[PDB]
């Protein structure tokens, strides 16, 4: 059984600007097995509305996964993606950056 | 469309 | 240009309790069209674009019909692989499978796939001449020789050199407004301040469909992979994607620095300037 770490980006859909609604996207890629748990934060909590992409894969069999929710930016919130899968000991947390 | 033959089993 | 249509096929077998999730998805280009899950109320192939929804009734039981047999042979393909391999039924195993074909700029056949991975590795591959087979192991050995014996890749070919090449025909025409549109990406150059001597100037490609792109940094006329960093292509969310390059350069000199931009949706390539 081959195992392949997820690799990860946070990001928003339309560049980020406060009181205007947006979409969070944390993709994970790169990533063998399927199983895989992605919750996105908020100010460290996790966030309910969240939708995912449905399952595909690449040309080298590894598969890829968007993990979505509408948001509004603000100057005081902050945004992270968690992620937990096989090849990692503990969940992993992307922060969301500015210009990620 | 899908494969509608049979397919192959490994 | 040249078109695809792709579907893949994903069961993943649960030792625990019950049957294997499958998971299959269908695609025209960088477009999903079609899902099926298991795990789903609804036990039918669904829609996943506007386009397709055209198709009447007889076409989704159709395709209802054959994604379930889909299912019900990896499932098998999960027993007989595990006992290829000798594994026991503790573990959670994974079958992988993906076919296809592609229509070249003259609208014609061009290339046909049809291959298989067990646990994430290379298992049994449909060749480019459509007529052998490129097995990883002994297992898939095993696989191969039926499959020579009982004239597979003559009945795949049936498919990938017809029926296929019909039906993405259909899908893009019926879906022309989006799927022969391509959008160019939104491009823009932005500034951050490294030190008092050092810069990163970045390069952004937005809302662009399809994927294929390429950013590269060029230093007076010269390509410049020093320096760079770069992001994978990544889906926007909507259907378009996003990609960015940057460069870190010396305070003053990001007049030398210019970014070039290559999509099939561009007539000549672009230009940034800081």
């Amino acid at each position: 059984m081959i195992q392949r770490t997820p690799k990860i980006q946070v990001y928003s859909r339309h560049p980020a600007e406060n009181g205007k609604s947006n979409f969070l996207n944390c993709y994970v890629s790169g990533f063998h097995p399927s199983d895989i748990e992605v919750d996105l934060l908020k100010n460290g909590e996790r966030i309910e509305k969240v939708e995912h992409s449905d399952l595909s894969f690449s040309k080298d069999w590894s598969f890829y996964l968007l993990y979505y929710t509408e948001f509004t930016p603000t100057e005081k919130d902050e945004y992270a993606c968690r992620v937990n899968h096989v090849t990692l000991s503990q969940p992993k947390i992307v922060k969301w950056d500015r210009d990620m | 469309y899908l494969s509608p033959i049979a397919s192959p089993l490994l | 240009g040249s078109h695809s249509m792709r579907y893949f096929f994903t069961s993943v077998s649960r030792p625990g309790r019950g049957e294997p999730r499958f998971i299959a998805v269908g695609y025209v280009d960088d477009t999903q069209f079609v899902r099926f899950d298991s795990d789903a109320a609804s036990q039918r192939m669904e829609p996943r674009a506007p386009w397709i929804e055209q198709e009447g009734p007889e076409y989704w039981d159709g395709e209802t019909r054959k994604v379930k047999a889909h299912s019900q042979t990896h499932r098998v393909d999960l027993g007989t692989l595990r006992g290829y391999y000798n594994q026991s039924e503790a573990g959670s195993h994974t079958v992988q499978r993906m076919y296809g074909c592609d229509v070249g700029s003259d609208w014609r056949f061009l290339r046909g796939y049809h291959q298989y991975a067990y646990d994430g590795k290379d298992y049994i591959a449909l060749k480019e001449d459509l007529r052998s087979w490129t097995a990883a192991d002994m297992a898939a050995q095993t696989t191969k020789h039926k499959w020579e014996a009982a004239h597979v890749a003559e009945q795949l070919r049936a498919y990938l050199e017809g029926t296929c090449v019909e039906w993405l025909r259909r899908y893009l025409e019926n879906g022309k407004e989006t799927l022969q549109r391509t959008d160019a990406p939104k491009t823009h150059m932005t500034h951050h301040a490294v030190s008092d001597h050092e810069a990163t100037l970045r390069c952004w490609a937005l809302s662009f469909y399809p994927a294929e792109i390429t950013l590269t940094w060029q230093r007076d006329g010269e390509d410049q992979t020093q320096d760079t960093e770069l992001v994978e292509t990544r889906p926007a969310g909507d259907g378009t994607f996003q990609k960015w390059a940057a460069v870190v350069v010396p305070s003053g000199q990001e007049q030398r620095y210019t970014c070039h931009v290559q999509h099939e949706g561009l007539p000549k390539p672009l230009t940034l300037r800081w």
